[PDB]
This record gives structure tokens, C-alpha cells and sequence, in this order.
């Protein structure tokens, strides 16, 4: 059978900026779940995605 | 239920536990690093707080010699109870004695 | 009331941290008002929306 | 010299041009060569002491001399978030036909102090809509606007127009539930200000609406946190490394507050000394002069705090400092308790 | 707005998501933060085995 | 237990329970506004 | 459009203040004289009554009425 669960932590998820100039521009994360609205990741990470 | 967890260090024998304070924030924890700081069996103390969303303090103590850390612990946490019941005692007792010399002054 | 410090590292770029007591006591509370609307006609032949 | 270096270094935080120095506590067992920090209740007993230096309502000023930056900050934040306070959590709203949103109204009456003691009701349990005597107050509003029968031709000013075209705190009815009545004499559950504008009416328009106080801590919401503010400074002791004589002290006098530098007459000649340095607010004003930043030593004794607790109405801060002690107390108590559960 | 650009060599795909991003220095660098909303949507279908 | 609407001129009560085209009674304003429902509603303080 | 109760930055009750502060602009005080006859220390506190501006005493015109 096939159970189509909710995302949930260590999921493996893709991750985009819209323009895309390089092959770092996607890549691919660990999901953890949290309350707020928001995608967050740290900022180190913020001078691939520009 | 339980605010309070135990997580020994991988490699050490009850020297070195790191306290998990559920329900809590610096308010206890930097009152009560001070307090366990002062005990000189004690070589490392510090806290953190996992993340803002999370209730919880991460008290991590390290003792010097054979004893357990949970004695550490014990100590910090009366030291910090008889502080706070003698602060008690010494400001109940000058706000009294503010009033009363007030209320003796102009009559 | 602005303080320019760096205070959490939640401020890397472009962020700002608020204050929880100001927010609850009313600073940026807002209203979003939107429209619906709803015609109701009569046709050529004798016949209504209701 | 370097023992000279070691007690300022353990005993002022001293204040540069460019930044404060000796910023952290450093009184810890092996820190130091020859002294002996480790706890001993003893000398923390003797040392202490408060005194009161300010009282009145609504506002109290204090010094506690002897205790730690890790323990004041303490008392700082419960004052802030773990006090508990009465405040309006529902509004059951009738006819509410104002120019002012449901939504707006309603935060507006949460943040209206009750003058209810917050230790004589429990907090309310998870779900319970309802609530009971023993843990929900009860308020009606309910205000009607209507023109006034007789008005003069000009008929210019809403106060003759118009009767209850403002709606005040003063509106708000308390009504009792079970035998609250007996329990509290009339009065005592009131809101405090009595002149809080909520609304603001114009003919024909109508409020009518029901709130439900419950009992909740500031972490929660900032309407439950019973003081205006609660703050501390240590206390400072300007000292004048070389006498300041002559007309450069009366330029020290006003590089500082109104009421610190007095400059007096010895022998018909005008020299200055610090009087009351408890009055400086440290605008650092002795650093813009050229001549006289090299005879100042601008610091702050470190264990010698100065409270200031100006409280909302809720109850008086004499009690809100002695409830905040009891929930550091509390805290510490809780956690005791579950050391024996384990061992 | 062609065949071979805008429906052949790349197309809109489902289980996909957009949000506004905020910073979170406390996660590692390899993982995100994902909201409730959106993973109570995105599901993936695990088979079920021992 | 009929329909009542109020006038956006003049604030007064039209009873418009016909199927006529809309119409203040005591004006010749056309434009109607329901009055607020009598159920209730709860709001939190916050 | 009305004044707020509390102080966004320390929670002291400005929105009493309101009615007695246009009183004492019309006995010609200046605003620097008004705040601190009302008790206004900080000026967290000044400038709620300072920068305000009363719009519901200006939409309360359109408003319907009787
Ligand atoms: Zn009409
Ligand atoms: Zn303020």
C-alpha cells in the first residue's frame, strides 16, 4: 500500500530562487517543520541564492 | 509533564549531564549558572537556549573531580532559594520602615 | 523607537527584529478590507435571479 | 598599580569616550590570585542591604546593595513577564453599530487595567468558555448616544450637542458572579484610570458589549504586565583625580547634571566638588571639553543597583517586588521537587 | 508561449510551493524551515514495508 | 419579522419586503444598507 | 484614528491623557510645557500625543446619523 504522509522532518526538498544563473541556484535541503509562515535557512547559504 | 531531563555526555560517567529546563528562559538560567559558578568544584557551566520557539534551557555542567554534577545542580538551586528568601526578609522589612518613619514625620 | 545594533543574528540582511510587548500593544496593527459583489439581473424574457 | 588595576577592574564599570570597560562580573573562585570568591552566605548577609529612597503611588525607587547583575536582572523580568495581572481576554459584542472595528474596540478594552488582586482568583483552565466564580471577573458596557433636547443657535461644540458622545472607562459595570458581591466591598473591583477613552459616539450610534477578565502572566500578552516600567542603573561615582579650581569649575558644573558638581567658596575662590552624584544621567559631556577629559574617572559601582518600579495600578509595587521575589523562590522550588522525583 | 518553450522544455509541476523567506541562523546550513501550512499540502507517498 | 433596510441618506427604517425597485420611503435616495445581525459575536482581547 | 491606550514602547497609559492635552494648548502652553505637566518623562510616552493625529473626530462628520 501507499500512504501519502505529510512532509515531515529529514525529508529531502528542493529549494529555488527564481532567476537562475548557475547550477548552485537550486539545491537541495533537509526539511524541518516549524510554525511561522516563512522559508528560513541560515545565511550562509544566502550568497548562492543571491 | 516532567520539566526536567537528562542527557549524560556520550564518553564521561555522570561528571558531565546537561540539564534540559522545560518551561524556562534566562530568567533561571543566568540566576542559576551564578549560583553554580560560585562553587569551586565546578569547572564548566553555560547555557542556551535551543531556539526562540522553544521553551527550553540547555544547562550544560562539567565537575572536576569524581563527583556527579547533579550535586552541583542541588546546591545552585538552594544557594539561589535562600538568596531570594533573605532578599525578601531585607525589603520587606525597609519598605515598614519607610512607612513608619513617614507616617511618624508630619504628625 | 530604533536602536541600531546587532543584536541576535536574526538581522543578517535586511531584517528587523520587533518587539513582541510593542506589536501587542498596537504598533503596525492594520486592516485589509476587500470587496465581494454580486449582480442580479432580469433577461429579455420574463425571467429573474432570485 | 597592578593591585590598584585588579580592584577597579573587579568593582567599577568605567566609562571611556568610546566604550564602557570591566562590562562583566569576574568574583568567581580561581579568577583572581589571592582572593577567595567562592559562596559564603555569611558575607552575602552581612553586605546586603536596601535601602528605600523614594515611595509614593504608583511609583517606588529603591537601592539593593550586594547583589549580582545575574540576580537584579532577575527581578527585572519577572516584574515584566511572570507577574500575574486581571486583564479582559472575551468580548461579547451586542449591536456594536460605532465607527470603531469590533477587532480595534477589543484590544483597546484588553488593555484597560483591572484593579482586581490577581491572588484571590485561580487561572482559568484549558477550554472552559464559560468560567466560574472563582477564576473570571465580569464587566457590561453598554452606552447609548443621543442628541441633547435643549442646545443653543450656534450649536457649534459636541459637548452641548450631544450626551454620551464619549464613551469613558467609567462606563464599564461591574457584574458579579456567585457570591463575588459579599467578597469584595463596592468599588474594589473597578478599572483603575477612570478616564480611559475608548469610543467616541455621534447620535443614534450604540455600544453593548460584555468582557470576561481572566488571570494571566506577561509572557503570555504585554496587557497581563503590571508595571509602566521596570528598570535598574547601577549608581554612579564621578571622582576628580586633580583639584578643579578657578573658572574651569564652573565649566565642570555644567558639563554634567543640574544638581551633582557644586562649586563652594573656601577663601573667596571657587573650587568644585561631586555632592550628589546619584543625579547623573552620563552624557559624557566632560568629553567634548579638551582640558578636562584627563581629571574625571566617570564609572559605575557595580553592586549597587538603583530600582525604579512604576506600577500601573494593578496593585502598589511594594507587593509587586515582593511577588516577583516569590516567583524566583517558586521557580527554584519546582525544580527541587523533581530532583526527589527522580532520586 | 509556444509548445517547445512554454509547455514541452519546461511546464508547471505540482507539489511545488512559494513563500516569502526570512533568516534563521540556529538551523545548519543544509537544512530549511518549513511552515505547517505547507506540509500539511506537500505529501510524499511512502510505500509501505516492514 | 419583515426585512428592514436603511437608507444611506437619511438613516431611516424602509421595510422593503416587495419586489419593488429599490427606493427610500420618506426620500429619493437609492442606495440601501442591511442592518448588524442580533446573534453574538465573540472577539478575543488581543 | 484614535488615541491608543498604552505606549508602544513601555506600556505607561497615554490614552488618558488625550482630553486634558488639548486643554492645556488652548490656555497657551507650549507642547513641551503640556507633556510635562501631564507627567510624559520619556519620550516614548511624548511623542504618542505629539505625533497623533484625531481622525475619528473628522470621520465621525460623514458618519450616518439621525
Ligand atoms: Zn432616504
Ligand atoms: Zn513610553
Amino acid at each position: 500500500d501507499i500512504v501519502e504522509r505529510h512532509l515531515i522532518d529529514g525529508d529531502v526538498v528542493l529549494f529555488n530562487r527564481q532567476p537562475s544563473l548557475h547550477k548552485l541556484s537550486i539545491m537541495a535541503h533537509l526539511a524541518r517543520v516549524k510554525p511561522h509562515r516563512t522559508f528560513r535557512f541560515n545565511e550562509c547559504v544566502c550568497t548562492p541564492y543571491n | 509533564k516532567t520539566a526536567l531531563e537528562m542527557v549524560q555526555a556520550a564518553g564521561t560517567d555522570r561528571h558531565c549531564v546537561t540539564f534540559v529546563l522545560h518551561e524556562e528562559d534566562h530568567t533561571l538560567g543566568n540566576s542559576l549558572r551564578y549560583m553554580i559558578m560560585k562553587n569551586p568544584e565546578v569547572e564548566f557551566c553555560g547555557y542556551t537556549t535551543t531556539h526562540p520557539s522553544e521553551s527550553k534551557i540547555n544547562l550544560r555542567i562539567q565537575t572536576r573531580g569524581t563527583l556527579p554534577a547533579v550535586e552541583p545542580f542541588q546546591r545552585g538551586l538552594n544557594e539561589l532559594m535562600n538568596v531570594c528568601q533573605h532578599v525578601l526578609d531585607k525589603f520587606e522589612a525597609s519598605i515598614k520602615d519607610y512607612k513608619d518613619q513617614k507616617a511618624s514625620r508630619n504628625e | 523607537t530604533v536602536a541600531v545594533m546587532s543584536y541576535s543574528g536574526y538581522d543578517i540582511e535586511d531584517a528587523l527584529v520587533l518587539n513582541k510587548a510593542s506589536l501587542d500593544r498596537g504598533f503596525g496593527r492594520c486592516l485589509v478590507y476587500k470587496n465581494a459583489k454580486c449582480t442580479l439581473k432580469r433577461y429579455t424574457n420574463q425571467t429573474f435571479d432570485k | 598599580a597592578a593591585s590598584q588595576a585588579v580592584e577597579e577592574m573587579r568593582s567599577r564599570v568605567v566609562l571611556g569616550e568610546f566604550g564602557v570597560r570591566n562590562v562583566h562580573t569576574t568574583d568567581f573562585p580561581g579568577n583572581y590570585s589571592g582572593y577567595d570568591d567562592a559562596w559564603d552566605q555569611d558575607r552575602f548577609e552581612k553586605n546586603f542591604r536596601v535601602d528605600v529612597v523614594h515611595m509614593d503611588e504608583n511609583s517606588l525607587e529603591f537601592d539593593m546593595v550586594g547583589i549580582d547583575a545575574a540576580i537584579a536582572n532577575a527581578f527585572r523580568r519577572i516584574l515584566l513577564a511572570e507577574v500575574p495581572t486581571m486583564a479582559v481576554e472575551k468580548v461579547l459584542v451586542y449591536n456594536n453599530t460605532s465607527i470603531v472595528q469590533d477587532e480595534i474596540l477589543a484590544h483597546r478594552l484588553g488593555l484597560i487595567p483591572i484593579h482586581a488582586d490577581p491572588r484571590l482568583f485561580e487561572y482559568r483552565n484549558q477550554g472552559d468558555e464559560e468560567g466560574t466564580e472563582i477564576d473570571t471577573l465580569q464587566f457590561r458596557l453598554q452606552v447609548r448616544c443621543t442628541r441633547n433636547p435643549h442646545a443653543a443657535k450656534d450649536s457649534s461644540d459636541p459637548n452641548e450637542l450631544y450626551v454620551n458622545h464619549k464613551v469613558y472607562t467609567r462606563h464599564m459595570t461591574w457584574i458579579p458572579l456567585g457570591n463575588q458581591a459579599d467578597l469584595f466591598p463596592e468599588g474594589t473591583i473597578r478599572p483603575v484610570h477612570d478616564d480611559i477613552l475608548i469610543a467616541q459616539l455621534r447620535p443614534g450610534q450604540e455600544i453593548d458589549l460584555l468582557m470576561h477578565c481572566v488571570k494571566g502572566i506577561g509572557k503570555d500578552h504585554a496587557k497581563f504586565s503590571p508595571v509602566a516600567t521596570a528598570s535598574y542603573r547601577l549608581l554612579p561615582d564621578i571622582t576628580l583625580l586633580e583639584p578643579v579650581e578657578g573658572e574651569a569649575a564652573e565649566e565642570l558644573s555644567r558639563c554634567f547634571s543640574p544638581g551633582v558638581i557644586e562649586v563652594q567658596e573656601v577663601q573667596g575662590k571657587k573650587v568644585a566638588r561631586v555632592a550628589n552624584p546619584r543625579l547623573d544621567t552620563f552624557s559624557r559631556e566632560i568629553f567634548r571639553n579638551e582640558k578636562l577629559k584627563k581629571v574625571v574617572r566617570l564609572a559605575r559601582v557595580r553592586d549597587h543597583y538603583i530600582f525604579s518600579v512604576e506600577s500601573t495600578g494593578v496593585l502598589p509595587p511594594d507587593v509587586l517586588v515582593s511577588e516577583a521575589i516569590k516567583v524566583l523562590m517558586g521557580k527554584c522550588r519546582r525544580f527541587l521537587d523533581e530532583l526527589d522525583a527522580v532520586q | 508561449q509556444g509548445r517547445f518553450r512554454g509547455n514541452l522544455s519546461g511546464k508547471r509541476v505540482d507539489f511545488s510551493g512559494r513563500t516569502v523567506i526570512s533568516p534563521d541562523p540556529n538551523l545548519r546550513i543544509d537544512e530549511v524551515a518549513v511552515p505547517v501550512h505547507v506540509a500539511k499540502i506537500l505529501t510524499f507517498p511512502e510505500k509501505v514495508n516492514k | 419579522q419583515p426585512m428592514i433596510y436603511i437608507c444611506g441618506e437619511c438613516h431611516t427604517e424602509n421595510e422593503i419586503k416587495s419586489r419593488d425597485p429599490i427606493r427610500c420611503r420618506e426620500c429619493g435616495y437609492r442606495i440601501m444598507y442591511k442592518k448588524r445581525t442580533k446573534r453574538l459575536v465573540v472577539f478575543d482581547a488581543r | 484614528m484614535i488615541i491608543p491606550v498604552r505606549c508602544f514602547t513601555c506600556g505607561k497609559i497615554v490614552g488618558n491623557k488625550w482630553e486634558a492635552y488639548l486643554g492645556l494648548l488652548q490656555a497657551e502652553y507650549t507642547e513641551g510645557d503640556a507633556l510635562d505637566a501631564l507627567g510624559l518623562k520619556r519620550y516614548c510616552c511624548r511623542r504618542m500625543l505629539l505625533a497623533h493625529v484625531d481622525l475619528i473626530e473628522k470621520l465621525l462628520n460623514y458618519a450616518p446619523l439621525e
